[PDB]
């Protein structure tokens, strides 16, 4: 019962490697990642005002 | 009656997939797109550029009559 990973070559078919090539000099997922942190940035934080509202125990 | 905590006839699964879209486009379309844009932005830097290319030439017919 093992699932080993870093199991895939890249493929040495023109779609992969001009597809990787792409995202070599056009800069994708590093916007793909500002995508992300931006899903974040509006969302609703969750920080309570402290002096005010204490937060949850048990009992 | 015993009062533990049990779960009420088995629960929902829950999954266990790295669940990724990767979407956007092709090598292909992006290239193509950005490079169709870049060439639209040289035709039009091409025709104001000469455009005001002649403009400067009357700037320059100005200070020629201007001069004795």
């Amino acid at each position: 019962t093992y699932k080993y990973v870093n199991l895939r070559e890249p493929s040495m078919d023109m779609k992969s490697v001009t597809d990787r090539a792409a995202q070599t000099l056009l800069w994708t997922e590093l916007i793909r990642g500002l995508g992300m942190t931006l899903s974040y940035l509006f969302r609703e934080p969750a920080t309570i005002n402290y002096p005010f509202e204490k937060g949850p125990l048990s009992p | 009656v015993k009062q533990d905590m049990p779960p009420v006839g088995g629960y929902g699964p829950i999954d266990y997939k790295r669940n990724l879209p990767r979407r956007g486009l092709s090598g292909y379309s992006m290239f193509a797109v950005g490079i169709g844009a870049l060439l639209f932005g040289y035709w039009s830097m091409m025709r104001w550029n000469r455009e005001r290319r002649r403009l400067q030439i009357e700037d320059f017919e100005a200070r020629i009559a201007l001069m004795p």
